[PDB]
């Protein structure tokens, strides 16, 4: 949640979480993330809870592309970049780095993936460096009018508006088949 | 899910009385089809 | 389809008051829930307050209440925010957010390019 | 609709999934009453 650097989207960067203790309370009740919308499992309902593992994904996007992040939700960014299963079970959670991502002069620093041939299976990431082919004929190689690098640029501004704002995503993606990571409880002495 | 347990520990009321609400239509369909055959054979055997 | 849009905002003395406005356009209906949230540059995101459109009822940060009141005006499809005894940690930008469900901070969407307020 | 058709090419998975579930629970039922009405014909004739 708090990292140094975030990856980009278009190279959303996925991590594994096992043996631990999760207390999801805390962040919760954080209030400061702009999302915590959470489907499969209620948000207050997880420190009763547990799981075999937890994968969070994480990337930034714009505040206004932060809805394409669902199941079943049809996007660019949904399409192209990173595609939720149709079942997810999970949550999403995205919270704004203006502040921390908006310098005077234009943050490029952030990329995307736009054009590729078919969608994105899920949990899918595509770092294929191809050049986008839009016509029959192959180009092998000199970039121009119709045949492309299949990437674009935010260029975040500070006073840019809330659609154009960075936000810092995070995908908690859960799945159940023994239990590792276990949120906070107690244990008792076996009666028979 | 089929365990009415992980839709009790995994949901808040609303939603949980939805998905409770779906098994319980599911579950009461499948008892009354039992029922009624086991009627229907019963009646079969008492003639026999 | 949704529009929110803010407006209010201004500098103001210590203790001072200011009347914030979060005017929705397009089709509203769906979004029951709506609530005020405030940046600083340095700090990240709060919700001063939230109100539910249907029921009435409303939530506020500890800092805000007593000072801050939200209301909704359902002719106008605005939904206002009055902040008296305005204080300097009061001091920075203010959106408003409109989502179906209340149980989480995401499901709110559509915030404008919201409104300043410096109090000085 | 009634046509699984026009809801496969009209709508996408979700929505189309909830109405395909609706008529599935409706055919569901009359598959069953057809059986059970066959059935108790089928004991009338074998009493017959
Ligand atoms: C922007 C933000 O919320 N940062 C949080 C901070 O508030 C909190 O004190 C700290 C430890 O929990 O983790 C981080």
């Amino acid at each position: 949640f708090n990292a140094t650097r975030f990856a980009s989207v278009y190279a959303w960067n996925r991590k594994r979480i096992s043996n631990c203790v999760a207390d999801y309370s805390v962040l919760y009740n954080s209030a400061s993330f702009s999302t915590f919308k959470c489907y499969g499992v209620s948000p207050t309902k997880l420190n009763d809870l547990c799981f075999t593992n937890v994968y969070a994904d994480s990337f930034v996007i714009r505040g206004d592309e932060v809805r394409q992040i669902a199941p079943g939700q049809t996007g660019k960014i949904a399409d192209y970049n990173y595609k939720l299963p149709d079942d997810f079970t999970g949550c999403v959670i995205a919270w704004n780095s203006n502040n921390l991502d908006s310098k005077v002069g234009g943050n490029y620093n952030y990329l995307y993936r736009l054009f590729r041939k078919s969608n994105l299976k899920p949990f899918e990431r595509d770092i294929s460096t191809e050049i986008y082919q839009a016509g029959s004929t192959p180009c092998n190689g000199v970039e121009g009018f119709n045949c492309y690098f299949p990437l674009q640029s935010y260029g975040f501004q500070p006073t840019n508006g809330v659609g154009y704002q960075p936000y810092r995503v995070v995908v908690l993606s859960f799945e159940l088949l023994p239990a590792t990571v276990c949120g906070p409880k107690k244990s008792t002495n076996l009666v028979k | 899910s089929s365990v009415l347990n992980d839709i009790l520990s995994r949901l808040d009321p609303p939603e949980a009385e939805v998905q409770i609400d779906r098994l319980i239509t599911g579950r009461l369909q499948s008892l009354q089809t039992y029922v009624t055959q086991q009627l229907i054979r019963a009646a079969e055997i008492r003639a026999s | 389809q949704v529009q929110l849009v803010e407006s209010g905002g201004g500098s103001v003395q210590a203790g001072g008051s200011l009347r914030l406005s979060c005017a929705a356009s397009g089709y509203t209906i769906n979004t029951d829930a709506v609530a005020w949230f405030r940046q600083a540059p340095g700090k990240g995101d709060e919700r001063v307050a939230v109100i539910y459109t249907g029921s009435g009822n409303t939530n506020y940060a500890d800092s805000v209440k007593g000072r801050f009141t939200i209301s909704q005006d359902n002719a106008k499809n605005t939904v206002y925010l009055q902040m008296n005894s305005l204080k300097p940690e009061d001091t920075a930008l203010y959106y408003c957010a409109s989502g179906y469900y209340g149980a989480s901070g995401y499901d709110f969407n559509n915030w404008g390019q919201g409104t300043q307020v410096t109090v000085s």
